[PDB]
């Protein structure tokens, strides 16, 4: 989830107060890229061939 | 001959179910919730073929008791 973090007045340096400037506002995200390539492992057979049946 | 056939096929039918049920794990267990299935196991292989072929008798008598 994207997150936004903002400082408090106690953490702002006095020089920044004098200059009337706000610093260190931070944001974070994640990009959701797309697909480009696909590969397959097809197989052709003339027929088909352990029975554990126990929940892993 | 009938008695021998019934004996052999009952042993065969019980063993085959038990082994197949023990080969997947989940082996049979001695509990009231698992034992009744032997009713179906036995009723299936020998008895339901004997009735169809006519060797085993069925119906009601008069002795006043079912066959």
């Amino acid at each position: 989830d994207p997150t936004i973090i903002i400082p408090k007045r106690a953490n702002i340096p006095t020089n920044d107060l004098a200059a009337r400037i706000l610093r260190d506002v931070k944001v974070e995200l994640v990009y959701n890229n797309s697909l480009h390539y696909v590969k397959i492992r097809a197989s052709v057979v003339l027929d088909r061939p352990s029975t554990n049946a126990q929940t892993p | 001959r009938f008695s021998h056939w019934v004996k052999f096929r009952m042993e065969e039918s019980v063993f085959a179910y038990m082994k197949r049920r023990s080969d997947m794990g989940l082996s049979m267990k001695m509990s009231d919730e698992d034992l009744p299935v032997l009713k179906s196991v036995l009723m299936n292989n020998p008895i339901n073929i004997g009735i169809r072929n006519g060797g085993i008798l069925t119906g009601y008598d008069t002795n006043k008791v079912s066959y």
